[PDB]
């Protein structure tokens, strides 16, 4: 990896500066280097791991919702062109991604809080890969993130509170999966009123800080649950 | 558009 | 170039659908692949061109400027290496653009409107190169500028009104060059005057249409003079 | 932050 020469300790504080630069695709070469040195990763790491790729990808996911939609009003080769350019390279962001947390995250990850979160990013970019599949591997592709949603599901029921901040984000990604992937408006929904009011009930437990990292989330829940009911 | 946990 | 094998009008159709999909970088491949097809740019054209290079080259003069403030504060090698990185990067663009207009836009723009238009955008890439300049050529860099921006201002004098668009935004920029690159505050806040005002006095010859290009871009010059006064 | 052309 072009990574390879560079020490793990200065790839982390890159990847920082990067965050602070807006500079998201160095961020995420940066952090893949990390990875890739073979150590298991921070809290804070992970963090900076899951926000550099959040935004590469996210990035291409906007531009390909935008060229989509001009393909589909259309319907010369141009505009298909580059919607599969745009779609051939942010799947190879979420190959790559996916290819980090089985070589060697997920089996290294001998923690629910680190376990957890990247069974939910293995979700988060097969959920992405099934947003632009349509051929034969689709299917495969939705089972796999709901493979892997559903085991971060049950782990976090056992090992973590309600209320704890990775387990509702991983409530919501899912209630989105099922809601706009699965074609599964009702257990989308029931899955995020669930979540929220068993979060609600166990905020008495948390600190002022807490409490706010907590009911930031459940403020996406609830304004999901407007937008769908 | 709906909300998933990385644009909170 | 890796874009010598697609046709031109499907290297400008493809630019305006990377416009669209916010991806500047691709737009300025696009418009790249088409300039080193040799013929000569419209005005739509080269306007596309402007747009994504200015977003490229604006990212990373947004990302230099936090990196050098990190530094400055901190004055381990990362913070220098990392702004070096980034500085290297935006230089490498710069080049790019002045290779285009040396080879070659500026020769071939036997119009008024075209030729301002490229000594401008020559101005403007020798003035971010001087942005972050230090060494033996950053006063060569400096003149290189000036001159550019000097032959487009005699130019535009000549063959344009003093409303023109193309010359108001070279006379904005010109200023800016003055008042951070030069340390020439007062031709800086001279030029924007004078700019100003000879064209206040010209609107009364305008469609509305054209009014509102034209009072758009001498609020730029009046919000300048307001910080510098 | 002071302007130039392109950030209109
Ligand atoms: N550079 C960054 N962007 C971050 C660095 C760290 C960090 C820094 C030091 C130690 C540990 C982590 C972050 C930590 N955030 C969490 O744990 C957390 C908390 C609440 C919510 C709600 C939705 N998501 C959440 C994540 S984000
Ligand atoms: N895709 C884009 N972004 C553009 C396409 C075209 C275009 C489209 C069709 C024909 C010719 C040009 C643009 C044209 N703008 C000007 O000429 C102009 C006018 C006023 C001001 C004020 C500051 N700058 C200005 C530039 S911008
Ligand atoms: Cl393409
Ligand atoms: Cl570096
Ligand atoms: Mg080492
Ligand atoms: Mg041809």
């Amino acid at each position: 990896g072009a990574m390879g020469s560079m020490e793990r300790a200065s790839l982390i504080q890159k990847a920082k500066l990067a965050e602070q630069a807006e500079r998201y695709e160095d961020m995420a070469a940066f952090m893949k280097g990390a990875v890739e040195k073979g150590e298991e990763l921070s809290c804070e790491e992970r963090n900076l791991l899951s926000v550099a790729y959040k935004n590469v990808v996210g990035g291409q996911r906007a531009a390909w919702r935008v060229l989509s939609s001009i393909e589909q009003k259309s319907n010369g080769p141009e505009v298909r062109e580059y919607r599969e350019k745009v779609e051939t390279e942010l799947q190879g962001v979420c190959d790559t991604v996916l290819g980090l947390l089985d070589s060697h995250l997920i089996k290294e990850a001998g923690d629910a809080e680190s376990r957890v979160f990247y069974l939910k990013m293995k979700g988060d970019y097969y959920r992405y890969l099934a947003e632009v599949a349509t051929g034969d591997d689709k299917k495969r592709i939705i089972d796999s993130a709901r493979s892997a949603y559903q085991e971060a599901m049950d782990i976090s029921k056992k090992e973590m509170p309600p209320t704890n901040p990775i387990r509702l984000g991983l409530a919501l990604n899912f209630s989105v999966f099922h809601y706009e992937i699965a074609n599964s408006p009702e257990e989308a929904i029931s899955l995020a009123k669930t979540t929220f009011d068993e979060a609600m009930a166990d905020l008495h437990t948390l600190s002022e800080d807490s409490y706010k990292d907590s009911t930031l989330i459940m403020q996406l829940l609830r304004d999901n649950l407007t937008l769908w009911t | 558009r709906r909300f998933s946990a990385g644009m909170r």
